[PDB]
């Protein structure tokens, strides 16, 4: 298939071939176009939190070691033996000096750096140059309050610039309410999805909660319940949607602070929110102290998604086409009580973590609408994303992105599948931006 | 009878555990455990999931199931939370759970799930402090079928609690499991174990 | 590799490359040229007989919904949703007047249109157009005497030509019987074997039946016993070859009306075949009244096939170059008693079902066939279908088709081979029909 | 025990199956059909077909194994064949399978095969009105390797009943099996569960 | 109770074994026995090797695990070493290996593997000549998990001698398994069934 | 991938693209240069010593039937029936006369000729060619002291000068100590790790025993133990590392004569090595007497494996680019007491065998080094083989080859992996050979 010409995102997003689901191949392209390009999540402060402190990541299908350095900055590397290898790191957490590799001893420190080599003077006398032999190291690694992403590559926007007008939203929760705490460990499932099905689900999907989530909604005592078998469609002005020119977006569900939790959480954390939000109005402004206690349903492209407030946390990994590893963190904020965070960490894998009841209902979803992009009839078949088009707007008053004013539509799905057909069809970041210079007129045709 | 210094895999709580099944062996306790289960097993393998709630159920029940993260067998440094709770569940939670699991629009219920559970390795001893208390160990083999070719099987060993209850009706009051795969590879968790 | 030029099947049908049953780039093309392209089972009128009934059936790899409609006929629509692409129906048989996805609840009518959509006046306004959304059709559905076959491509011969000449051997027990019936549920097993391993065995395969099966015929207590280990040819005479244009073809074995049944249904089956032979010598004359009571081993081209009389009827579907999963129905007259139906339907359960005695015997035969095609030093070597070749006729007076008066040979397997060489190196229709303008001359070379 | 109005997964046919076990419990009746059932699995792995016919199966014996179609739970109008059998033998045509599998041309038999089997949750409880009559329920894991690298797992439940024969040989009279696997990912379903 | 004469796919050692269970059954022994194993199966659980050395296993112990060669069933002229020993340890041997699994260099133990093992079928019999010794047969199913996402489950018939010691310290003094699979799709066999 | 032009191997084998143990299309094309041009281990003449006695063995990933003709020479053929391909023979070793096919009944004699199709004159009449339907045939079989290799292409030099320097070191043990047999049957499991990563280890890998080997050394009880967790590197002279122009290399640790046997053995061993290098001393000279009871890790050209005096033998049969299927043997000297034998053989199964333990500890080594070769960070990076490079010879007067003085390097990777590049970029053995005429030049450079 030619990257550079097939159409596989039709014009302003509205539609993706199915193939995008199932083909190999396109996978195979989208770990160099996708994966070795964009910023990926690795790791919060709070999960290495002390120098020698370390944890392994997935970005894209390579494994990093990410490891808190003496001088308090975080450099990641490939887990791979410099020599013949191996992998170096086969734990997942834990605080060391440097690693060791167990096939031939030699000795990599926290830096990277190639420090010891077994019988080195005995063996290679002085011609090994182990100033060249450090570990491959990712080259950008950035943080957005506290959120540590990686990128392998040197050319990519700054973190800040990439998450582009999806940051607007985050900061409210991310940044003024005194900052947010990753409880780990995650919990780590494989599902027999395309990575893309989950993500574009928490972008920018809102229609599909009231039916595929029915019963969670009903047996669940949820804020967003009456919503249960489509029974009631969410007041006029319920929320918004957003996308960004770098393909993150959002949903917005104006006030859901208790989220997904069960009717046990729900009192204490409203009560919680509302306080912050009466005090954050001083700070940042009433619309700014609204949105921190809104749900948001959040992708920051490609593979990292979000419910803050539900305080679920995700990293679809991706195997290959049809296999994804579901990484489930609970996000919390710091300043809340400590038995409040327990339960509330608790109460995300209750119902999206492994054995979460309300993931469960997304898997049949996920997994079929991925496989049958293998199918011979469907391969060619056209994925629709145009609700809602003709009345997104760009460049609001009070919103920024391109925004739609309504709290169901497609909005946040046009913007991730446009650039990510910027992407699949551009060599670098240069004609990534080249192919992008007129985005958000591209997604606000009609309207 | 195990001395954790010189077995050096062993962990301080499976050493504990092993002392409580090797001292007082009461085989007719044992048969008992043995019914018990296998009587849950059954309940649950027929989806009567209230009539596991109403009959196997304690008001006070907490139920457990860990997944902990994969840390160095010289670790000794790094002290953060060592493991998630893919279930860690009261009575009203498994009550939540269960109406989810009877609700005529979960779609992932049709066509009817088929499991088969396989439970072996029981032994039963009575707690030293609470007489109403009955230690009892488990590993269970669950079989998880749908959708044509769809099929999950999951392994664990079980360390429960049960209390006598009233009637001859002997209830699980705790249930903890260590899940032995840390990446799950069956779509998910979603049975009782 | 070219498959305009390559010659995977010689002239003649004398000889196959071993690879053809194990490349997957052969596999994916077949899905185009053998399966897009040709007339595949899919039900029968006795399984989805009244207004609302659906099964489910594949296609080659798709799956479709194959519903009976209010106005009497059958349409049948690929199971797969037309927003998102999610699998519509998620059972194998029912009754309904509508189809709604589980993930944002739009809700197809049993015709395929997009009868309905959630929030639609709110949502898309008069924005969605419905009436472009429908379920994607099957373009051709077919009968031949209740038994339904669904062709994706417009362009394909009439489902009664398609069958050619073995239409005037199927007749007999399909039309003049009074009728036959399908009797479900099929029992479903995957094979670790190409499609073409089954599907070669019984369109032409009377040769391994002594050998393969000696076990199940000294065993089993039927009427074809004797051959048992090869310890009796049988009789001159004893049956014929036969193949077509379009590729079915099958073997007669003359008054084999009890099959592969054990002796606890020979007398009565034999009793019942043979006074409706009586009858039918009035009808339809002493050849085809004899040929309603023979055992007829076909295959119609490409995956489908039976054991007539036995009551055998199986589908082949493909899942990769080494995996088929084997759909096995039990075919009865309409005009048995009902308890003799009953048991026949286990009897063909008990011998070549998922359990089938008879069927287990092929299983080694047809895996490790199929497996070899993949190993480096087989790929390119010769499979032989040449017993018989020069011996065969075409157009004689009293049987029709390419016909071997052999009751063992391989002229059926020609007659298989030749078609899917003529489909696998053709873009379309007309192609095929150009290159085999000749094809029962090619055929009888020799004779 | 179970209201099925209540219970909304449970089929009619599993709430009366649970009701035959939870009241009349014979400790002494569930060790014996232990036995019974670890020594027929003892007789099928070791390929002893023929012992298992003379010594554990009686003359009336339906054996039977069915597949059932998947419908939608909320179907009530549809009303064709459910299942159909993959095994549904009386004692001649079980000793037609086994002479099948003795014969000396039966060459899938060479090399060998190897059958493990692994008999759990066994309960057991006298019929009502025939007291010659015992119900044994037992799940079954089944494996069956051969040909180097073919390895085929089997799981079901069986619902068994047993006669008491003559001379202390208990002959099962009915076997039957619901296989949880809709398509078969075993190569075929040859094994005597 | 079997001719294998008639019964063509039996062994000579098979039949040998079933006659030892079908004579004399001891309810209390079988008992007995399937505590044994449920005890023995929790020490390597918890990966107390050096407590399994000391509790469970005789001095004089051989510990037999083969792999026999795949030949043709009508076979009678190639008369070569039938099959490989992948254990064939006294109780030396096996505290070799138990030092192996405890080396703080053993990196393939860190992190620490996660074992669970399920123990049916259990049969036992005293030995006619020597009143020291239990024949005892057992079935077991092992799940050996680690590293995230490799799981290897393990199939195999057991038989043992097991003598009574002192202090009702039964210790094992042979196990035989003849392993059923050939080609180990397992990784390797480094278990201890 | 163009393997006329693509570096894979840099000059002088100094290192290697990481890709090279896990890309699928190099696999595929390595089954044709490296597997179907090459010498493979078949089986010993102590496994098949009297006519008609037979093994099954791999060559690749083909099958072959390897048997004692009645004149005492061996033939091989592929394990494929002439006519539609069925595995002729299911069982590991046997004696017969012929092979008869399941699916047809057609026999072929042990010398693989067609001998008989049943109902030939009924069937066939006299139409069938017998005479061109024998068995595929291996065109290459040579013996070296007993041990049988096979090879597919007749271009092939003689296994004797395929073997070339590495010959002169094997030959104290497998000629002048009176003979070795084979002990059957192997182990056999699959690991996850392409067939180069064990190949490259037992050719030339001293320097990994001490670490990844530390706690089977220890726990052991060996004569290599001190060792243990590199608390002490060999004396300097503990030995040497050859190579040689088709591939074959191997390390050789003076007097190691017990190898890994744990101190069971190590006494007995120790003095039946000394008592047969003092009659050999007068016979092939010191030296060659010494070199007898010393251990060689050798691999013969491509993936046949053996550490000499431990006695362990392997095959390394490739299945894909991450899994092989390992063959574990044991070798003996003929003359050993038949006790001695026995406990031998068990001793090689019990530290490399299926349940080896020190196997075990190179299993995650060869693992994710191989699994690594796939993962996209990864494929274009450079595996290292520069220890001690610059200080190897050629043509010594004492020793032959391209040797290593030194008991720890990377000699015997860079001639592996050198001659491994000249065959994929090669397209028959005149290519090899011209693309050899240099081979010990480039392997000494700095030197
Ligand atoms: C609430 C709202 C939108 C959502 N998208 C995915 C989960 C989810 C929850
Ligand atoms: C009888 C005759 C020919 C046949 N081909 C396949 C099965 C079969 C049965
Ligand atoms: C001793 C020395 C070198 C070796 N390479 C692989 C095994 C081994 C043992
Ligand atoms: S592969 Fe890591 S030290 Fe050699
Ligand atoms: S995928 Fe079917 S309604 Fe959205
Ligand atoms: S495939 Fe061997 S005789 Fe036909
Ligand atoms: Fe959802
Ligand atoms: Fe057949
Ligand atoms: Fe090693």
């Amino acid at each position: 298939m030619n990257y550079n010409n097939k159409i596989l995102v039709s014009e302003s997003g509205l539609s993706q071939k199915h193939l995008i689901h199932g083909d190999e191949e396109l996978f195979q392209h989208e770990l160099k176009t996708i994966f070795a390009r964009n910023w990926l999540f690795l790791t919060h402060d709070s999960l290495i939190p002390a120098p020698g402190d370390y944890v392994t990541a997935k970005m894209g299908i390579d494994e990093v070691i990410v490891s808190r350095q003496n001088d308090g900055s975080i450099r990641a590397f490939l887990n791979v033996c410099r020599h013949r290898g191996k992998t170096l790191v086969s734990v997942e957490a834990g605080n060391a000096k440097g690693f060791v590799c167990s096939y031939h001893g030699w000795g990599f420190g926290s830096n990277g750096e190639l420090q010891s080599v077994p019988f080195e003077k005995d063996l290679y006398g002085e011609s090994l140059n182990k100033k060249c032999l450090g570990l491959k190291e990712v080259a950008r690694v950035e943080s957005f309050h506290g959120f540590i992403y990686g990128c392998f590559d040197q050319e990519a926007p700054p973190l800040m610039d990439y998450l582009g007008d999806a940051a607007w939203y985050l900061e409210p929760m991310f940044k003024h309410s005194g900052g947010l705490e990753l409880v780990g460990p995650p919990g780590k499932v494989v599902i027999k999805a395309n990575w893309k099905a989950p993500a574009e689900n928490f972008v920018g999907d809102a229609y599909h909660v009231g039916w595929t989530h029915a019963s969670s909604l009903r047996s669940g005592e949820s804020i967003f319940s009456s919503l249960a078998g489509n029974a009631a469609l969410p007041p006029e002005g319920a929320g918004l949607q957003m996308t960004s020119k770098y393909g993150s977006g959002m949903g917005v569900l104006w006030d859901g602070y208790s989220g997904v939790h069960s009717a046990d959480l729900v009192p204490e954390l409203m009560a919680f929110g509302g306080a912050k939000q009466e005090r954050l109005n001083k700070e940042i402004g009433d619309v700014r102290a609204r949105i921190y206690r809104s749900h948001l349903n959040c992708t920051v492209f490609p593979n990292n998604s979000m419910l803050t407030c539900s305080g679920v946390f995700k990293v679809w990994n991706p195997i290959d086409a049809n296999t994804t590893e579901v990484w489930t963190y609970a996000i919390v904020e710091k300043d809340m009580p400590e038995d409040l965070k327990r339960r509330l960490a608790d109460s995300v894998q209750r119902t999206f973590g492994p054995a979460g009841f309300w993931e469960s209902d997304d898997n049949d979803n996920m997994e079929t609408a991925s496989q049958n992009g293998k199918k011979y009839q469907s391969r060619d078949s056209d994925l629709l994303s145009n609700l809602g088009f003709g009345e997104d707007v760009y460049g609001d008053a009070v919103y920024p992105g391109v925004v739609g004013k309504s709290a169901i539509g497609e909005t946040s799905y046009r913007g991730f599948y446009r650039a990510y057909q910027a992407h699949v069809s551009s060599s670098n970041w240069a004609e990534f931006e080249h192919a992008s210079s007129t985005w958000h007129t591209e997604l606000t045709k009609t309207t | 009878m195990i001395n954790i210094q010189e077995d050096k895999l062993v962990s301080a709580h499976d050493a504990e555990e092993i002392l409580r099944f090797f001292n007082c062996h009461d085989s007719a306790l044992q048969q008992e455990a043995t019914t018990l289960l296998t009587q849950e097993a059954h309940l649950l393998d027929i989806q009567a999931y209230r009539a596991w709630l109403e009959h196997c159920v304690g008001s006070e029940v907490q139920y457990q199931v860990i997944s902990r993260e994969l840390r160095a067998a010289s670790e000794r440094r790094y002290k953060l939370n060592e493991a998630m709770n893919v279930y860690n569940e009261n009575f009203q939670q498994l009550k939540v759970r269960v109406e989810h699991q009877l609700d005529p629009q979960n779609w992932g219920n049709s066509p009817k799930l088929r499991f088969t559970r396989f439970i072996t390795n029981v032994q039963a001893a009575m707690d030293v402090n609470d007489k109403e208390l009955l230690h009892i160990r488990s590993n269970v083999i669950l079989h998880r079928a749908r959708r044509g070719n769809q099929v999950d099987v999951f392994y664990a060993a079980r360390e429960d609690k049960w209390k006598r209850g009233e009637g001859g009706v002997r209830k699980l009051v705790q249930r903890f499991v260590d899940y032995p795969e840390r990446i799950l590879q069956t779509h998910n968790l979603m049975v009782f174990l």
